[PDB]
């Protein structure tokens, strides 16, 4: 999608994986504010959005 | 005959799969 029309998708109630899209070794930038990006499989929360 | 439903909005979690008894709690969440 577009800037002005950004496209959100809302994932719940399911077994993420977020260590291969860490070593994907394959984007250009990968910032995460306020949480260890290595400890994000050691974490638990109720919904995430894209 | 199906007319009850008649909205779409923001969803959750959707799951899918003599006398008869049924026993309804709902606690934290
Ligand atoms: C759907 O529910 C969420 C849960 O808080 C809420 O933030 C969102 O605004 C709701 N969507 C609409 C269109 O009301």
């Amino acid at each position: 999608a577009s800037v002005y029309a950004w496209n959100r998708k809302r994932i719940s109630n399911c077994v993420a994986d977020y260590s291969v899209l860490y070593n994907s070794a394959s984007f250009s930038t990968f910032k995460c504010y306020g949480v260890s990006p290595t400890k994000l499989n050691d974490l638990c929360f109720t919904n995430v959005y894209a | 005959e199906f007319r009850v439903y008649s909205s779409a909005n923001n969803c959750t979690f959707e799951y899918v799969s003599n006398l008869r008894e049924f026993v309804f709690k709902n606690i934290d969440g």
